[PDB]
């Protein structure tokens, strides 16, 4: 009989969790006591 | 249903509804089996659309009811 | 009714032809236990076991 | 120096209570579920109180034991509410 069952929500958790891990490492160099983040290119 | 030991419980209380028909009357068995095994049939619609399976039972025993003061 | 037949026949017989009724005990009967009986069914959500 | 760090045992009671609520969540008030309880000899009991299905359940988690064994004192004299006890505990 087909399925109907839930919208699932499971597309809109990964979405939250996505952001969480970006905001936790960009939280770091907020304010003047915040932390200088270094980036590497390889090069 | 006597000769086949039943273990969950869905199946096993239609052999125990099977004893109430049997004891108490010599006819009726199948029509036990037959009508409660398509009340769940119909109910994966209401399921579905997700409808609680409390206010089902509460469907039923207003119908219930119904049907018994038409006979 | 319900035709029986086992043979092609136009429509459907009658109940007085036969005499093919149904009693009151039988059926009163049977729709208080098919109701109790669906409703355990629907009424668990979730089984509890333990080891033998 | 090797110190301090993370307390993280903590994280264990709370998931133990949040999936024991969960179980007992399905049954409250009138508008509760059946249940049913096997004790390993082919007995089928089906009740929803809550005093009769803590007792029938052997829970690993020592978090669940503990909130079992303080619901049998309650069900000596109160006598009603497992259930809601339970609840108030996880959530």
């Amino acid at each position: 009989p087909k399925a109907e069952s839930l919208r699932r929500d499971a597309a809109l958790k990964v979405n939250v969790t996505s952001a969480e891990g970006l905001q936790s490492v960009l939280e770091t160099n907020l304010g003047p006591k915040g932390t200088l983040k270094m980036l590497v290119d390889g090069a | 249903l006597r000769e086949l030991d039943i273990v969950h419980p869905a199946v096993k209380v239609l052999v125990m509804a099977t004893e109430q028909q049997k004891i108490d009357m010599g006819d009726g068995t199948n029509l036990v089996m037959i009508l409660a095994g398509e009340l769940l049939n119909v109910s994966e619609k209401l399921i579905s659309m997700g409808l609680s399976a409390v206010e089902i039972i509460q469907g039923y025993n207003m119908a219930r009811k119904f049907t018994l003061k038409e006979l | 009714g319900v035709d029986i037949d086992g043979e092609s026949d136009e429509g459907v017989k009658d109940i007085r032809e036969e005499n093919i009724y149904d009693m009151l005990a039988t059926k009163k009967f049977a729709i208080n236990v098919a109701t109790e009986a669906a409703t355990t069914v629907l009424s668990i959500d979730q089984i509890i076991m333990a080891k033998k | 120096a090797e110190s301090l760090r993370r307390d993280a045992a903590l994280k264990v009671n709370v998931t133990s209570a949040e999936g024991l609520q969960s179980v007992l969540e399905t049954n409250l008030g009138p508008k509760g579920t059946l249940k049913m309880l096997v004790d390993g000899a082919g007995n089928i009991k089906l009740t929803k109180d809550g005093k009769v299905l803590l007792t029938e359940m052997q829970i690993q988690s020592p978090t669940a034991v503990l909130i079992a064994r303080a619901a049998a004192a309650q069900d000596e004299i109160t006598g009603d509410g497992t259930t809601t006890v339970v609840c108030l505990v996880g959530e």
